[PDB]
């Protein structure tokens, strides 16, 4: 669910 | 000997602005992979033998399907094949609201790490934050006119004359020509989404595109001037390493 493309 | 030159520069206007050198560092490391993918692409059609054997990946990428620009009251705005909004306001920072709508990240721009984001909910949200949702609040109202997996947001984009040039974090390149003939670019330069006018999405190998002359089906589409219009797109957005 974590956000692809980026850090979190 | 054919008599013929190259196009006249991309000239760009009313790009997002960002200061994390990284994030564009990776960016222009990025968009010269799919460049190279394509030049590998290519490069199978011009001297490759049965160049369709071993059957390339097949799915359909994401995708903007409405999109705005708004300078003063509003930032720029977007909406996704997921029902997805977004708004990258004029400071760099973007809210997005996802397809369910029960909960919504907000992204903010490091140097050291580039992108990063922090999930919250609409009813545990916070004080401050809730006044940058009053304005996604609007774009919700507006683009509601109309007439899993990770997930992703738009980078960075891009407004030339002939079209413009999305950027998204999961590695795939949108542009909306004039012509409103729409492309997209995903799995590291091996994929083709085009999207026509009409609505209806269809991806393709490049390299069974190549061979074709054109686009399938479609023959008032003019493929082969706008992937040249594609490569300097890329050539030019992965010369950016700073921001001078």
């Amino acid at each position: 669910r974590s956000i692809e493309g980026a850090v979190q | 000997a054919q008599q013929a030159v190259l196009r006249k520069e991309l000239i760009a206007t009313s790009t997002n602005v960002i200061k994390s050198e990284i994030s564009l560092r990776i960016l222009a490391s990025e968009c010269h992979l799919t460049l190279n993918g394509i030049v590998e692409a290519e490069a199978q059609y011009k001297m490759g033998g049965l160049p369709k054997s071993r059957l390339p990946k097949i799915k359909h990428p994401m995708i903007v399907t409405k999109w705005v620009d708004y300078s003063n009251k509003h930032g720029f705005s977007y909406q996704l094949s997921t029902e997805d909004i977004g708004v990258l306001f004029n400071n760099g920072t973007t809210v997005l609201r996802l397809a369910d709508a029960e909960e919504f990240w907000y992204i903010s721009y490091d140097d050291r790490e580039g992108w990063v984001a922090s999930h919250y909910l609409l009813s545990e949200k916070p004080r401050e934050l809730s006044r940058h949702l009053e304005v996604v609040d609007f774009f919700a109202k507006y683009m509601k006119a109309n007439l899993h997996k990770d997930d992703v947001f738009l980078r960075r984009y891009t407004r030339y004359k002939p079209f413009v040039m999305f950027e998204l974090s999961d590695g795939t390149f949108q542009f909306n020509f004039k012509d409103h003939h729409k492309m997209a670019i995903s799995d590291g330069g091996k994929l083709v989404t085009y999207i026509s006018p009409s609505h209806e999405s269809t991806t393709y190998p490049l390299v069974e595109v190549l061979k074709y002359g054109e686009i399938p089906g479609y023959p008032e589409s003019n493929f082969r001037e706008k992937l040249t219009l594609i490569k300097e797109g890329l050539k030019q957005k992965s010369t950016i390493v700073t921001v001078d």
